[PDB]
């Protein structure tokens, strides 16, 4: 019987990942801190080995079966064993498809808008934050999208039809199947799931946030007309170009605009930590001790020896990017453009938060190197991201005195931008999974594209476009994540997954405050509880990764109220002096 | 010891065993090159599918982690076999008056 022998197979290819794939992660782990020109050349010998010799154990993937597997711990690690991908078909097809991918991605990183002609530098985000003018950037908003819109269209759609011709090999409905159907669970009469329900799994989470959100939608409406009389529709829908953002999901750059009281502005930490001398070696100590003290074990000595946490000041390439490196095995390191500035601040707990889930799956071996599965990983490590802008934390570590009384308006102010940043944009973000999830099937015809993107904006978000156009535009393909080969699903599940995170947060330490304050440390009897979690891993199913957190196994976006308990009781009395609806025929450009 | 016998360019000189069918009584060893056995098959003589041969080679790194790091074991061993004893332990302090 070959059930111990196709064991011996799994911890046989990790011998081989633990020489070949981790000096490859290594090598990419020494580009984007040094970055050289025979840098790149070892990167790119080392991560094609990476994918050619994991193609190599596809050839001789499909020589064993599938369903002759009956205890579980094999169950999930034989499944992305035999991941075929695109290998079936020849060279006809996806030796071109890679030449659509990289003038696709020349035209958006050496992109111009100009007759103030400037780069998708941070400026771009630059005057759609302080100018106000609409004349000055007109030319700057039309201009945008008439050489991307245009450019990026007739090469896009041949991109998805070639992963709709492989679902079915992998025995998916389309590419969104491959991005919605990740959630597999078998095993006993309770844990088998199928793929398809997944659409009105998402229906419902929504229907309860809808009376939060429109409260929210008549809150902003009364203020922006002192500042643009002209454009937006009394109680309707409003124009495209007052988003904060191109495309309306970054509502940060808004915020002094729509702050709640002007008498006082959000706290930040650039002022007083100058005084006491806290530099940016500092607080990623403290931010150790806050990772420590929750039960959770302590750091590699080499995490503090052989890291790079600041800025290298001797002429050094530097990407400047936030990202977390799992290298694995206790090669546990960290890379972070930091500053002292309240955004690194908020970061500051995300991509280090990522390596305590990282050691939750040290024990783990090569083939389920991640989560329990795409969802789980961006999300613990934004379960302490939000929690590190808990006020008294930022009271208790010395910065405001003590004198200094939080009112009952102090927690309304941040989260609003709280509300601003993730909430705000889950009706951006949920129409865009209902966008992918329809043009991938087929039910809405070629020469019509266009225009039911902006039908699901008009009914659902609300959002008019200024200006007409013609059919041929690709603005729901001006993403970089949904052009190029990224999941977007993944920043949605991300919310849902954290928002009943943040319940578990509640009873593990024994808290009974306001939620949205929450601080789990002065505790260390949270920490029995928080490994129990993390050491199941990818081994078990998603359908069981839920239970040993909170108990139910459903669905459930009543924490989220939960979170913004202040909030919901208090925004009834603001924008009740209005009108609740919606209307789809009003545009800005009816001349 | 991995600041004096190890390098960056692959320590890869020891070398270690995963895996066999059978089960080694202790106090013996073997350098035997043998087939791996899964069924119905018969030997080929050389390496390919399913004739997994356990010649394999450790990861050694001077970065690689705190708690999986290399651990010189010496296993030092006592015996007796109602003999007049030899080995004899560090004596006791020698004064005079
Ligand atoms: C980058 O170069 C500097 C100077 O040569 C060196 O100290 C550092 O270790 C290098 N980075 C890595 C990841 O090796
Ligand atoms: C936790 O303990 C520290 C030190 O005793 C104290 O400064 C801080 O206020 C405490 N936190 C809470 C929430 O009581
Ligand atoms: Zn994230």
């Amino acid at each position: 019987l070959t059930e111990e022998n196709a064991k011996t197979f799994l911890n046989n290819f990790n011998q081989e990942a633990e020489d070949l794939s981790y000096q490859s992660s290594l090598a990419s782990w020494n580009y984007n801190t040094n970055i050289t020109e025979e840098n790149a050349q070892k990167m790119s010998e080392a991560a094609a080995k990476w994918s050619a010799f994991y193609e190599e154990q596809s050839k001789t993937a499909q020589s064993f079966s599938l369903q002759e597997i009956q205890t579980p711990i094999i169950k999930r690690q034989l499944q992305a064993l035999q991941q075929s991908g695109s290998s079936a078909l020849s060279a006809d097809k996806n030796k071109q498809l890679n030449t659509i991918l990289n003038t696709m991605s020349t035209i958006y990183s050496t992109g111009k808008v100009c007759n103030e002609c400037l780069l998708l530098e941070p400026g771009l985000d630059e005057i759609m934050a302080t100018s106000t003018d609409y004349n000055s950037r007109l030319w700057a908003w039309e201009g945008w999208r008439a050489e991307v819109g245009k450019q990026l269209r007739p090469l896009y759609e041949e991109y998805v039809v070639l992963k709709n011709e492989m679902a079915r090999a992998n025995n998916y409905n389309d590419y969104g199947d491959y991005w919605r159907g990740d959630y597999e669970a078998e095993g006993a009469d309770g844990y088998n799931y199928n793929r398809n329900q997944l659409i009105e799994d998402v229906e419902r989470t929504f229907a309860e946030i809808k009376p939060l959100y429109e409260h929210l939608h008549a809150y902003v409406r009364r203020k922006l007309m002192d500042t643009y009389p002209s454009y937006i529709s009394p109680t309707g829908c409003l124009p495209a170009h007052l988003l904060g953002d191109m495309w309306g999901r970054f509502w940060t750059n808004l915020y002094p605009l729509t702050v709640p009281f002007a008498q006082k502005p959000n706290i930040d930490v650039t002022d007083a930590m100058m005084n006491q001398g806290w530099d940016a070696e500092r607080i990623f100590q403290e931010a150790e001790k806050f990772f420590v003290s929750v039960g959770l074990p302590h750091m590699t000595q080499g995490f503090w020896a052989n890291s790079m946490l600041t800025e290298p000041a001797d002429g050094r390439k530097v990407v400047c990017h936030p990202t977390a490196w799992d290298l694995g095995h206790g090669d546990f390191r960290i890379k972070m453009c930091t500053k002292v500035t309240m955004d690194n601040f908020l970061t500051a707990h995300h991509e280090m938060g990522h390596i305590q889930y990282d050691m939750a799956y040290a024990r783990q071996p090569f083939l389920l190197r991640n989560g329990a599965n795409e969802g789980f990983h961006e999300a613990v490590g934004e379960i302490m991201s939000l929690s590190a802008a808990t006020p008294k934390h930022l009271k208790s570590i010395g910065l405001l005195p003590s004198d200094f009384q939080e009112d009952s308006e102090t927690e309304i102010n941040f989260l609003l931008k709280q509300a601003l940043t993730i909430v705000g944009t889950l009706p951006f973000t949920y129409m865009l999974e209902k966008w992918r999830w329809m043009v991938f099937r087929g039910e809405i015809p070629k020469e019509q594209w266009m225009k039911k993107w902006w039908e699901m904006k008009r009914e659902i978000v609300g959002v008019v476009e200024p200006l007409p156009h013609d059919e041929t535009y690709c603005d729901p393909a001006s993403l970089f994540h949904v052009s190029n080969d990224y999941s977007f699903i993944r920043y949605y599940t991300r919310t849902i997954y954290q928002f009943q995170f943040q319940e578990a947060l509640c009873q593990a330490a024994k808290y009974n405050g306001s939620l949205h304050k929450c601080d789990i440390s002065n505790s260390t009897e949270a920490g029995q509880k928080l490994l129990k979690m993390l050491s199941l891993g990818n081994s078990e199913p998603w359908t069981k990764a839920l239970e040993n957190v909170v108990g139910a196994r459903n669905m459930d976006v009543k924490p989220l109220l939960n979170y913004f308990q202040p909030l919901f009781d208090w925004l009834k009395e603001q924008n009740r002096n209005s009108f609740v609806g919606w209307n789809t025929e009003w545009s800005p450009y009816a001349d | 010891s991995n600041k004096l016998d190890s390098k960056v360019s692959g320590n890869y000189n020891y070398l270690y065993r995963l895996f066999r069918k059978s089960n080694l009584k202790p106090f013996e060893r073997d350098i035997s090159t043998e087939i791996y056995q899964a069924g119905n098959k018969p030997c080929n003589g050389v390496a390919g599918f399913n004739c997994y041969f356990p010649l394999r080679s450790y990861s050694f790194r001077p970065t690689y982690g705190v708690g999986h790091q290399p651990y010189r074991v010496v296993v030092l061993s006592f015996e007796l076999l109602h003999a007049p004893a030899t080995v004899c332990g560090p004596k006791k302090s020698t004064n005079l008056v």
